[PDB]
């Protein structure tokens, strides 16, 4: 049995290792529904996602055992809640695999649990990055947003500030991803690859694999910082939705013809932008506070936030 | 021992497929007794209308033999009887009547049967003289639906005839014009009945029988193929994916035969198919597990067959009505335009009867749907919802 | 009952329709273009029925059943020369007289009064080939002249000779307001017969045909003759069930019986995802929601304020029944209907033709729907709102040959009066049926 | 994730030759278009689909569309890669514009033939499903090439709203005769200014200097310039061609770089370790990150003075250490400065060495490259721009190449030129305002 390639096949599903290709495809296909389903998922009715995955899985190579056992499952209690089962609604989906015949003595069930949790977190981040990216694509391509001589107040207070805060959010999100994937994930896969060389004891192999996984889990960026990130995600979700609405909202602000209309709309838009911005300033400052309060992520994440 | 077992089971499966036509008798039983391939049943009823309704006894069995002859001749199943290779199949069909009474209860007791012989009579579970005759229970339970279908079709045609007939009156007494409206509205009533029938039938033939038959053929067929995927995998109803068998080495040279079914597995799987059909909540009659529902307190099949009988009386009375319209046209088109029309009195009487029966029908059906919603089971709940 | 069908081809466009239709049909059953078997006789088992449509001889040639109609042997001969076999040359028919469109309806009518005296006898001889005959058919475009006249005369002639026999119709409606000087005349005349002769009628809207064709064709925009093959694709889905027999609907009568309530309401709007021609990777769920889509129709003229009276659905392909259950749930949750109804939409799951040049389908299905809905009369309004403004003026009032109906201008004007009354009563009844008290005529008696 | 590449002009197609050469031998193809792997059954570790089309017989067709006017120069490439390039993708004029012409006649030809060019691009589009954007590779100085590039650029941008565009541009070294091309150059900017979403600029002075440093015995090394250009383009697309954790689409790359679409001119730099004596000066990632900030590594020869940075995006390819990179940012944030009105934006994009070129692996060898956003970008304009502020009034030889959509109707010609130069002035003052701390 070729253990090495089976481990790599598992990783490409559960760590994203050399597979961001796949995550991009998955999100770009199903984001339009995954964005809204997670409000009232008690009554499942999620036939479309299951059916679509069933169809797409037929296309893949049959000479990969692992992709075949990929199943879509859901549950109710959320991510911080499912971590509350580890040390005591955004994307509460799940992937699991029932490891094959009792050669799976190599691969436990606890390890599958932690792999599940990890993939859940990765998909959260990738979803938010995909939103920001679609937003950037919208801000610089739809002619509605191009400047053709409107009013110095609207730029000072609507569009320029919108762009500034959008770029701030995107920089922060990408920085979080950069820290996590670069100084968190490659350590484990690199150790696992090196222990494949000169192998002497199976039990040490099992111990090293689980040690790498646990060392992934121990990071407080998954446990202690996480409510900050969820409040972050609420803010960014709402802002991105607002901008997606602005794409057509801006259409009625120019030479209806400023006819005692949209003036309070302009004022409310200004206040909305201002309040969202100030909220995000406070939240980043508190994130700074917890960063400074107590892993090369130090002087790595904080560079893009620390205000000049 | 291992080698001999493997070899003998393999040769046995091969001979069953190749000499005695297994898997052709199974599909034949589904296409004959379990009501599939309906055109055969349609042609049978059409060619046996004169006899299924004969109000007599000591019936000429010879005509029924001619009936099965021309029935298998008319349907698509002639493609079997024409071929020498599998001609043996058609020989097994036969028809029976049991006389517990005089009055054309033959239509109520017409039974299609299929007699088996060695070796197959040993492998397949059929109307054994000391069995439960499950095939017979199913076949009667669906023959009811088929009686409804036949009568409704005939009389729908006679209806459309008669409405088209009265359309050429408008230079006459508008009372006859009234007929039009009434008949047209009356027609909708009939359809509200008939459609309901079909709904349930479809569920029966597409959610009880067919799904089970597909599972039986899938299990019996999996032995036939070669590895289109090298993972002998099982897909479940809960999304569970399990790999049984041994994860074999990938043809590794470290140093310098698959599972088909014996006879008992064959009989076992056929019996599983049948009993799992008859353990479904739309067939069970007499156990402790005959759980009755709120608002009725009755078994589902009992109330349902009551509904179907009510449907039958509706068909009879609507037949009478259309008859009445026919002789009204007959007397109207001729000389006597001073025509006595106590026939109209009968017309109104029969409308009153029809509307009474229809109100009773809707009431019973509402009880029925509420009963299924009380049941709470997903498929029965969806059947209840679909009926609305 | 339940048996053989005889189909009728009205006009030149209709005859093109039929040529494409029988192309598709014989393609489905793997039939040789010359009519000889395209299958090696290695297998002797066959699991579908071609007795309803075809006949067979001692030489295993398939004799079609059809009749091909016009006075101009151009289109007939073109179809015949398209397939050097595949047709019996003794079942065509052509007249020998003057030629014109429009009000030549009347002369076309006279064609029958001159010629049906033998034409049906041809039919009769042909119908004597079989035993169990269950209905005719007809293909037509309302707008043209020769087809409209012959079709109407045929319908009248058959409605009183073969009782208890079904007559279905297929009719397409034009989109141009140009020829309305005569156009909206023939149309209205045709309706007069489709209200008294058809046992069920399907309606088409050429505007939506061309719109969908341009939307889906990956070749640039071209003629309507290459769009004609989008008619037969619907007539494949109907009669699919009686060509590959399965559990239910093995007869045509039962089909409209689940379509058509009381005989006054016999207009049907087809629709389905034209996922084929002569890909799209859609599952059953996608198909059965796409059929709800207001962009998906073959008569796309209605406002989103409709009322369905009856719905037929079908699917070709292997399908998970659970998806059908879920989709019935969803569709019933989204559609509207009168409160005197207790039935619902119906589903039949068919069989994909097995002789087809098949790859693995992987649960990719081909849906279809017929709907008896309230908005069909919308496709009428253009021709409802045109002819009368000309009738006040009588443009082209003379294009009738005398025959034995055109002797008095009042004769024609009374014809149009009757016709408009017929259509108005139709729309009156369709509107009246929408209100929840339609049954009061019989449920509030003393 | 399909990408469509447009190459035009003599320079554009020389670029295409070298570019597709490096990309192909990066993907084990060879001059024929078949697999060089010994076993077709084994799966691969990348996705070549974003740039190459695939058939049944395992021939890879580069989705590359090339434009020309005198088919001789574009003809050489298929006379080097037999059967590789699809010949229906090329387009050849007949008796069009003059030798070295102004862009005007090329623009006229483009307006005449854009119908069939658009049909061509449409039929290449129909070939796939997941289309992400185009790429345009040409110089501004060349007349017919830049006219065609401008015309098709407008055609793509207005016909295609949901698709990204990236252009690569070439500028001549400061020399004598380009006083016409540089002249001509101005109007070319007009299109990229309004139509390009992101774009990176190339000058030949720094290219020649890099050649004078890397290769021995230099006589004429324009081919070396194309070498460096392809090096840069492949490096940019590396993280998309060999998937990794984060960046798997082009939009995700630029989205970190460009604020409001008035600041989308980018300036590259690269490690001395090339991609065609290379064994030296690749010491470490710490070294790579440090020497990236050498002004001598710029692909545009600028001046060094407390440079003001908008966005920094560097990619390091090879086997890297976390500690080196950590310390590198630790002191580069301190050394590198950016305007106080925004925040620090340093991004690293660790990638993959291609496992199909038989590389010479060391344990700590790396290479690196970087994209940046600068004020000093406007410096390339002034060098050309200052010129026509001095000459255009005389027009004796200036009108003679007949620079306009009409001929000899020089009134509308001066209209075009004036509006163009004022648009350039808007760009320059805009970059200054971003510079001048005014929003502070
Ligand atoms: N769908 C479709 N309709 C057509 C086509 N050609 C003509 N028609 C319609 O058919 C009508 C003409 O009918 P016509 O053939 O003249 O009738 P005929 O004179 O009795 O043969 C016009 O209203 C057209 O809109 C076609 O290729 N496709
Ligand atoms: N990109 C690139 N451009 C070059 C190189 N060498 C010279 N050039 C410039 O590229 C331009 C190409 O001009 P082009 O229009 O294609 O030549 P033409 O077709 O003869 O008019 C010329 O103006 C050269 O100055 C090189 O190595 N690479």
């Amino acid at each position: 049995y070729d253990l090495i390639n089976v481990l790599k096949h598992l990783q490409q599903i559960f760590l994203g290792y050399q597979s961001g290709h796949n995550v991009l495809k998955f999100l770009t296909k199903n984001m339009g529904e995954l964005t809204k389903h997670y409000r009232n998922d008690n009554n499942a009715n999620y036939d479309k996602l299951l059916q679509n995955f069933e169809l797409e899985r037929q296309s893949e190579n049959p000479n990969n055992l692992m992709r075949q056992l990929l199943m879509i499952q859901f549950d109710t209690e959320t991510l911080p809640q499912v971590l509350s089962h580890y040390l005591q609604a955004i994307y509460h989906l799940k992937f699991d695999i029932n490891i094959p015949y009792p050669l799976n003595i190599i691969i436990s069930r606890t390890c599958m649990i932690k792999y599940q949790i990890i993939l859940r977190y990765q998909l959260v981040l990738q979803y938010h990055s995909r939103l920001l990216d679609e937003t950037w694509m919208d801000l610089n391509k739809t002619p509605s947003w191009k400047y053709r001589g409107y009013s110095h107040t609207v730029k000072r207070r609507i569009v320029r500030a919108t762009r500034v805060l959008h770029a701030k959010m995107n920089h922060f999100i990408k920085t979080i991803m950069e820290y996590f994937n670069q100084n968190v994930i490659d350590k484990e896969v690199y150790s696992l690859e090196k222990c494949y060389r000169n192998p002497t004891l199976a039990v040490a192999i099992q111990n090293e694999l689980e040690g790498g996984l646990t060392n992934i889990m121990t990071n407080r960026c998954l446990s202690d910082l996480i409510p900050l990130q969820l409040q972050i995600f609420d803010i960014v979700y709402k802002f991105c939705k607002f901008i997606k609405s602005m794409r057509a909202k801006l259409c009625q602000l120019d030479p209806g013809y400023q006819e005692d209309a949209a003036l309070e709309l302009i004022q409310k838009l200004i206040e909305y932008i201002s309040n969202a911005s100030s909220i995000f300033r406070k939240c980043l400052i508190n994130f700074t506070q917890e960063l400074s309060t107590e892993a090369a992520g130090i002087e790595r994440v904080l560079y893009s936030i620390v205000p000049p | 021992i291992n080698d001999q077992y493997s070899e003998i089971v393999n040769h046995t499966n091969q001979i069953l497929n190749q000499k005695f036509h297994y898997r052709d008798v199974v599909f034949a039983l589904k296409n004959i007794l379990l009501m599939g391939k309906s055109d055969f049943m349609d042609a049978l009823i059409e060619k046996a209308n004169d006899i299924l309704a004969t109000p007599s006894d000591s019936l000429p069995n010879y005509k029924l033999t001619r009936v099965l002859q021309e029935a298998v001749q008319l349907s698509s199943l002639r493609h079997l009887m024409n071929s020498p290779r599998n001609s043996s199949v058609i020989n097994g069909l036969d028809a029976r009547v049991l006389d517990l009474g005089h009055g054309s209860v033959g239509w109520d007791v017409f039974t299609l049967d299929y007699i088996l012989y060695p070796p197959l009579s040993l492998v397949l579970n059929v109307n054994r003289p000391f069995g439960r005759k499950e095939y017979l229970r199913i076949f009667n339970f669906l023959w009811r639906f088929k009686k409804n279908n036949y009568f409704y079709q005939k009389e729908m045609l006679k209806s459309n005839d008669i409405i088209r007939s009265f359309k050429k009156i408008r230079g006459y007494n508008p009372l006859i014009r009234d007929i039009i409206n009434k008949l047209s509205r009356i027609s909708i009533l009939r359809t509200q009945f008939q459609q309901f029938n079909s709904k349930m039938e479809s569920y029966y033939l597409n959610c009880i029988i067919e799904e089970n038959f597909k599972e039986m053929t899938r299990k019996l067929q999996r032995t036939e193929n070669k590895s289109q995927n090298q993972f002998d995998l099982i897909r479940l109803n809960n999304g569970t994916i399990e790999l049984n068998g041994i994860l074999t080495p990938k043809a590794e040279v470290l140093t310098k035969i698959e599972k088909t079914l014996n006879i008992d597995e064959l009989e076992s799987v056929h019996n599983t198919f049948l009993t799992n059909i008859l353990s479904h909540k739309l067939f069970a009659t007499n156990t402790s597990e005959i759980s009755v529902g709120d608002y009725s307190g009755q078994p589902y099949p009992t109330s349902l067959v009551l509904l179907l009988n009510s449907v039958y009386e509706f068909v009879k009375v609507y037949c009478n009505l259309n008859d009445i319209g026919y002789e009204i046209f007959i007397k109207m088109n001729l000389n006597d335009h001073e025509a006595s029309n106590g026939l109209l009195g009968k017309f109104n009487t029969n409308l009153k009867e029809i509307v009474s029966q229809y109100k009773n029908f809707k009431d019973r059906l509402y009880i029925f749907r509420a009963d299924l919603k009380n049941d709470g089971d997903e498929e029965l709940f969806l059947l209840s919802k679909s009926l609305r | 009952m339940g048996g053989e069908i005889i189909t009728l081809q009205a006009g030149q466009c209709g005859n093109h329709v039929g040529k494409f239709l029988w192309s598709q049909l014989a393609k489905e059953h793997a039939i040789g273009t010359d009519g000889l078997s395209q299958l090696p006789d290695s297998s002797t088992e066959r699991d579908d029925d071609t007795k309803p449509f075809f006949r067979e001889n001692s030489r295993n040639k398939f004799t079609p059943r059809a009749i091909m109609m016009d006075s101009e042997p151009s289109v007939i001969a073109d179809v015949e020369n398209t397939f050097r076999g595949f047709f019996d040359p003794r079942n065509t028919w052509v007249a020998s007289d003057g030629a014109s469109a429009g009000n030549s309806w009347a002369n076309g009518y006279d064609i029958g009064t001159r010629n049906q005296d033998d034409i049906l006898n041809k039919i009769d001889k042909e119908i004597d080939s079989t035993d169990n005959f269950e209905g005719f058919q007809l293909l037509h475009s309302v707008a043209g002249g020769t087809g409209s006249g012959l079709g109407s005369n045929l319908l009248e002639a058959l409605c009183d000779r073969y009782p208890k026999k079904i007559l279905t119709t297929y009719s397409v409606f034009p989109a141009r307001s140009s020829e309305v000087v005569v156009q909206s005349y023939n149309t209205i005349l045709a309706l007069r017969r489709l209200i008294e002769d058809s046992d069920a009628t399907v309606v088409f809207d050429n505007a939506s045909l061309l719109n969908i064709s341009g939307k889906v064709f990956r070749n640039p925009n071209i003629d309507l003759q290459h769009t004609n093959q989008l008619i037969s694709t619907i007539i494949s889905s109907v009669t699919n069930s009686i060509r590959f027999p399965s559990y239910m609907y093995s007869s045509m009568s039962s089909i409209y019986s689940t379509l058509i309530p009381s005989p006054e309401l016999h207009f049907l709007s087809p629709s389905f995802t034209p996922f084929t021609s002569d890909h799209k990777g859609h599952s059953s769920y996608d198909v059965m929601l796409d059929l709800l889509d207001p962009s998906n129709s073959l008569v796309s003229t209605a406002m989103n304020n409709p009322t369905y009276f009856n719905v037929y659905n079908t699917i070709i392909g292997n399908v998970e029944p659970r998806q059908i259950s879920r989709a019935m749930t969803k569709l019933q949750q989204r559609i509207k209907f009168p409160s005197w109804s207790s039935s619902a939409m119906h589903v039949n799951i068919g069989r994909r033709s097995p002789y087809l040049p098949l790859q693995p389908n992987e649960n990719e299905v081909s849906g279809m729907m017929l709907s008896n809905m309230s908005t069909v009369v919308n496709v009428f309004e253009n021709a409802c709102n045109t002819f009368d403004k000309v009738f006040a003026k009588g443009a082209f009032l003379n294009n009738y040959n005398v025959g034995d109906l055109f002797q008095s201008m009042q004769n024609v004007q009374d014809e149009f009066a009757e016709s408009r009354e017929v259509v108005q009563s139709l729309m009156e009844d369709y509107v009246a049926a929408e209100q929840d008290s339609y049954l009061d005529d019989v449920l509030v008696d003393d």
